[PDB]
C-alpha cells in the first residue's frame, strides 16, 4: 500500500464498489 | 482487481436470470404471500406470510467469493406485505452478511 500501483489499483477497485453501493442505495 | 465493467456485465446477467425466474416461477400458494421482485440488488422470490425470506449474496458482487455462506434477508409479514422501514416506502433488508470482507 506504499507504491503508486497500490493507489491506482485501489482507485480502479473503487469504481466497482461504488456501483454496488449505488445498487444498494437506489 | 475486479473492474467496474466486469461487475456491470455480471449484474446484467444476474438481472436477466432473475427476470427469467420472476416470469417463470409458479404462482404462490395463496395471495397471502409477499410478491417476488428484483430490487436492483437481489432477486427475491415470493415470501410466505410471517416468515423471513433469504437469498444468497448476489453472485455478481466483486467480493462474492469472500461471502459464499452469506444471505440477504427480508421479512414477509403475516398480512402478505414485505416489512417496510419506518424511513420510507423501502423494504427492510438485512445485507450485513454480504458486505465486503
Amino acid at each position: 500500500g506504499c507504491f503508486t500501483s497500490d493507489v491506482s489499483s485501489y482507485l480502479e477497485g473503487q469504481a466497482a464498489k461504488e456501483f454496488i453501493a449505488w445498487l444498494v442505495k437506489g | 482487481t475486479v473492474s467496474l465493467w466486469e461487475t456491470v456485465q455480471k449484474w446484467r446477467e444476474y438481472r436477466r436470470q432473475c427476470q427469467r425466474s420472476l416470469t417463470e416461477d409458479p404462482p404462490p400458494a395463496t395471495d397471502l404471500f409477499c410478491n417476488r421482485t428484483f430490487d436492483e440488488y437481489a432477486c427475491w422470490p415470493d415470501g410466505e406470510p410471517g416468515s423471513f425470506v433469504n437469498v444468497s449474496c448476489p453472485w455478481y458482487l466483486p467480493w462474492a467469493s469472500s461471502v459464499p455462506q452469506g444471505h440477504v434477508y427480508r421479512f414477509c409479514t403475516a398480512e402478505g406485505l414485505w416489512l417496510q422501514k419506518d424511513n420510507s416506502s423501502l423494504p427492510w433488508r438485512d445485507l450485513s452478511e454480504c458486505e465486503e470482507s
